[PDB]
């Protein structure tokens, strides 16, 4: 009741609890001390924590039962941002412990009571044509967010390149940032397909290493390396 | 004295009696040119020293 | 009520609140302490912040409920200026958090309660014929503000040159200022097309 309140003979006044002002960038993280129903009308168990947002009330006042653990700032993600929620909230309202969920861009959301960010507001991997990604399916048959809906098995790598704004899923793991090596005609590298063991000479366009290729170091015999650096033109460099 | 720009096309002004042969290694075509023309190297044309 | 006011037996006078004079270059940034309706007639929630401009009132007086956070100067952009609004105000009146909006030239506007400039009053990129721009589509299929309405994919570059007064959108990002190299006949450069390697 707003105004000067006159306490009765039975009631002992301790203090005036101040209602906390909720903005769109903040929410109230509070637990429950006793079983009760809040002002929304949903019964809350003992020890259950939940969030009070602006969609519920513009100015909620920490109730006698509710223990305010602290305000929670909003976890806003830009269009070039993603984040990994540790222990997300499922459809039943309880935390799915041990699981993780990826959130895409442009989704301003609140960290639920138990949800944590894995590393914070990470940046989504945008890639050029000559840039790319080597991945590792931590689980089996992801077959998701793939253009060909190809399903990698657990532990095998694949290559994602080109103009793709790729966000690593909860199952996959980015191994290393891969860059295409610019090679013109009559120049190239020695790639080694470790899946089949063979080493080939790729010459032509700017080649980008696939999922199962590593650069092979050609070891020339000694003496030959001196004749390639020294003998640039033996028709003119011949006196020595 | 001044260092040359590696980006720019290597051009050599051939005199009217001199002759330079350039080896276009990209297509394995050897051409030799003479006259007042300055020859311009391609991506892999090299002079005959 | 204008004039000498005689307070009653019940009312205790604290201080005379001064009405702040609003000019076209200034506006009142204030929040609300309690749920109420202001002099315009629109109900305001607890903690909601809004702006009072000259189109509402020439001289608004910070109300008992309204807490004035401070005056806000106008954010004027010339015809050769652009700016990026961080967390813009959408059609519902609430901030679109995490998004950004570009404002073109000759638009004097007020910074809404939550909107921030990304880097201030930036200058729009005007380019000559021998000047140009290398971009990077931070998102996919911009297909906007393009003469051929070509849609770049996310992460690939394109070249904008010529007499164009170009203002970088919220999706694209300018990588480097590119200048054309003046070459006459029998002179030139060695360009390397890294998309094809040659």
């Amino acid at each position: 009741t707003v105004g000067a309140y006159l306490p009765a003979v039975f009631e002992e006044v301790l203090d005036l609890v101040d209602a906390v002002i909720l903005t769109e960038k903040t929410a109230l993280h509070l637990r429950a001390r006793r079983n009760f129903r809040d002002f929304r009308g949903v019964s809350r168990r003992t020890g259950e924590e939940w969030l009070v947002t602006v969609q519920d009330t513009e100015a909620h006042v920490p109730d006698v039962h509710e223990e305010v653990l602290g305000v929670v700032p909003i976890t806003t993600l830009g269009p070039h941002n993603y984040c990994v929620i540790l222990d997300p909230v499922g459809p039943d309202g309880k935390n799915q412990l041990g699981q993780k969920r990826v959130v895409k861009g442009e989704k301003s959301f609140f960290l639920q009571p138990g949800e944590q960010l894995e590393q914070g507001i990470q940046d989504v991997y945008v890639l050029s044509e000559q840039q790319g990604l080597l991945l590792r399916a931590l689980q089996p048959l992801e077959e998701g967010e793939d253009e060909e809906k190809v399903s990698h098995q657990a532990g095998d790598h694949w290559l994602i390149r080109g103009p793709l704004e790729y966000v690593p899923s909860a199952k996959v793991e980015v191994v290393e940032e891969r860059q295409a090596i610019p090679l013109d005609e009559n120049e190239g590298i020695y790639v080694q397909d470790v899946k089949t063991g063979k080493v080939r000479a790729v010459i032509g366009s700017t080649y980008m290493l696939t999922q199962d290729e590593v650069l092979w170091e050609k070891e020339l015999p000694p003496g030959v390396e001196e004749l390639l650096n020294k003998g640039q033109d033996p028709l003119a460099d011949r006196g020595e | 004295l001044a260092p040359r720009n590696k980006t720019r096309v290597v051009s050599y002004r051939v005199p009217h009696n001199a002759a330079v042969q350039v080896y276009d290694y990209r297509e394995k075509r050897a051409r030799v040119v003479f006259g007042p023309e300055l020859v311009s190297l391609g991506p892999e044309e090299q002079f005959t020293v």
